[PDB]
């Protein structure tokens, strides 16, 4: 009901609106007595330096540091040193035969990473028949996995297959 | 129509399930080779001529993925259709050429696109080469100067091509009309 | 309805995996599987739905070791 | 200002043949004052070039490799010995200098200096012209009978800059391998890959 004022305070919307104060805070000063507005020490420092400058994403070591014991990560020839920030090499350490580790290069966070990509795949997996059955149906598992995660994902799937490899 | 062969495709491509949560025990050589003689089967039936906007519609489809694992499967099949002779390689580097490129964007897409077009890169051709050789050159200089640092090797790859190409032309193909193909990037040097 | 069904577990590699172990009537294994069905279909159900906004990583253990 | 219209001019040509006869002269008519004014040249205009983006436009072509090999090709000059007994040298030879950067020389400070930045523009996050240039660098230091970037094996960086360098074939691999001490064993097994 009241759209006179809503409407005439619209009008006002070039640069000139100061008026209101002479108009308003007289009355305001009226009622309200408030000495208490912003008296407390208090300074606008949005910004001054962020940057990690120190170590490599964040999310990506803290969540692979929850991992279980069964693996083991550590760092190869630093050739991802600033974009990659990840060059790592997994043994499974479990009930079960080891075998060739993984790569492990990543993006950045929106993770459409297949980070292992099999650089020593052929001789190092003709080796043998059984562990190039065992690569066979680690790759056909993968491509039904839906935008897979290098992180858990990957490592996860793999070391199912490394375990079903036994039939 | 187009949306039955584009079903077709999916329905021998996709096989969309349950997330597998529980083991199960129950497609590199059989489901491949299967796909691969329903599509050559779909060739055979009709629509020769609109195969061209057919495979523009397949190879949208294959970029409609965000799985590299997928469109590496997807490109394999296409790869092993067009070496054995089937599907000509004219038409499919005249559809990948152009509208999926996807400069920079999508390193993995365009290195697996990039390891294609090297293996594609025999492609007997008539007098009518130039033009993809625009096209690549053209979407080359779109690049940036300073895109990163990390990506170089995926974009290594375009240079890995065009240097295989622009090297074979002493024995390949015509030289000369490769030299005038570069005519629209050297205007007596614009760097 | 009546889609489809495809037996897509392990059927029948249960009893090459119960005989492969270390470790009267064998109804434990129809007990396990119902069992894990029903402890797993709330799961795999929360996960498809939080599918939607990010992080879709299926299939992540607890240090494994909790079973769970 | 000498060496920056020299290398201004240099950078008209936009084709291999006269770009390379270009600096082959140059290299010729540079000569009379090769070691100071070389020195200077180098440690003003690869870091006036590798400091910013905006004079990576210039190092983008050949013209680049081309001052690449004129760099090194002095630096080797200078690096051996030499008399350089001129005119107008002779009686203009009192400067001072510490290049704001063994032994303590001018020319070894200048070619530790030029290593450090050389490793330092081979860093990440951005690379467009700059490790092409160091990469026709690195193979136009390859020569016989030389022995320049020493690498001290007390404090100096030369080990972790060849390291990197190597992990960008067997040139730098090798001129690190200086007698095989366990320092070079490092690099070696890093470049054994």
């Amino acid at each position: 009901q009241p759209l006179l004022d809503a409407v005439l305070a619209n009008i006002r919307s070039p640069v000139f609106n100061h008026s209101l104060y002479r108009t308003f805070v007289p009355a305001m000063t009226a009622i309200h007595g408030p000495p208490i507005t912003a008296p407390v020490v208090c300074t606008r420092k949005r910004r001054l330096e962020d940057d990690e400058r120190q170590s490599i994403p964040s999310v990506l070591q803290g969540e692979v540091a929850r991992l279980d014991p069964k693996f083991l990560v550590n760092l190869d020839p630093s050739h991802c040193s600033n974009n990659g920030t990840v060059h790592l090499i997994c043994k499974l350490d479990d009930k079960d035969l080891p075998s060739v580790p993984p790569l492990e290069l990543s993006v950045p966070a929106d993770y459409p990473a297949q980070s292992p990509l099999w650089i020593d795949r052929q001789w190092q997996y003709d080796a043998n028949p059984f562990l190039q059955s065992v690569h066979r149906c680690m790759t056909s598992r993968l491509l039904q996995l839906p935008d897979k995660h290098s992180v858990t994902a990957l490592l996860n799937t793999w070391a199912q297959s490394v375990h079903q490899a036994c039939l | 129509m187009e949306t039955q062969l584009q079903s077709i495709f999916e329905e021998v491509v996709k096989t969309e399930v349950i997330e597998e949560a529980f083991p199960g025990m129950f497609d590199e050589k059989t489901k491949l080779i299967s796909c691969l003689g329903a599509f050559r089967q779909f060739w055979g039936g009709l629509s020769q001529e609109s195969h061209e906007q057919c495979i523009q519609w397949i190879v949208k489809f294959i970029h409609g993925q965000h799985s590299p694992k997928r469109i590496s499967f997807l490109y394999d099949c296409l790869a092993m259709a067009v070496e054995t002779g089937l599907l000509p390689p004219r038409l499919v580097c005249e559809s990948l050429i152009n509208s999926d490129t996807l400069e920079w964007e999508r390193t993995q897409l365009w290195a697996l696109t990039f390891k294609l077009v090297r293996k594609i890169i025999g492609g007997v051709d008539y007098k009518g080469v130039r033009d993809l050789l625009k096209v690549i050159l053209e979407k080359i200089l779109t690049i940036p100067n300073t895109v990163s640092s990390a990506v170089v090797q995926q974009l290594l790859a375009a240079r890995e091509v065009i240097a295989y190409i622009l090297e074979r032309n002493a024995c390949l193909l015509p030289a000369y009309f490769a030299v005038t193909e570069i005519r629209k990037l050297y205007p007596e040097g614009k760097l | 309805a009546m889609a489809l069904l495809l037996q897509q577990f392990k059927e029948n590699i249960q009893d090459l995996v119960f005989r492969t172990k270390t470790g009267c009537a064998f109804n434990k294994v129809l007990a396990h599987f119902v069992a894990m069905c029903d402890t797993n279909m709330p799961f795999v159900g929360l996960r498809l739905e939080l599918s939607n906004l990010e992080i879709p990583h299926q299939g992540v253990q607890v240090e494994g070791d909790g079973f769970s | 200002w000498f060496c920056n219209n020299l290398i201004k001019e240099l950078l008209k040509e936009t084709r291999k043949e006269h770009t390379l006869r270009a600096v082959e002269l140059l290299y010729s008519i540079f000569c009379l004052d090769m070691q100071q004014v070389t020195l200077v040249l180098l440690g003003h205009i690869l870091p006036g070039l590798l400091t910013d983006s905006s004079k990576w436009h210039s190092l983008m072509d050949p013209p680049g490799t081309a001052l690449a090999k004129l760099a090194v090709w002095c630096a080797l000059s200078s690096y051996s010995s030499h008399k350089g007994q001129a005119s107008t040298r002779q009686k203009k030879r009192h400067r001072e200098d510490i290049e704001d950067y063994n032994m303590r020389d001018p020319l070894n400070r200048v070619l530790a200096n030029l290593f450090l930045l050389i490793s330092s523009i081979l860093g990440s996050r951005t690379a467009g012209p700059h490790t092409q240039f160091v990469q026709w660098f690195m193979e136009e230091c390859v020569d016989c009978l030389e022995q320049g970037g020493r690498g001290s094996v007390l404090q100096f960086m030369p080990f972790t800059t060849v390291s990197e360098l190597v992990k960008v074939s067997p040139k730098v691999v090798l001129a690190i391998t200086d007698l095989s001490l366990p320092l070079g064993r490092q690099v070696a097994a890093k470049a054994i890959a």
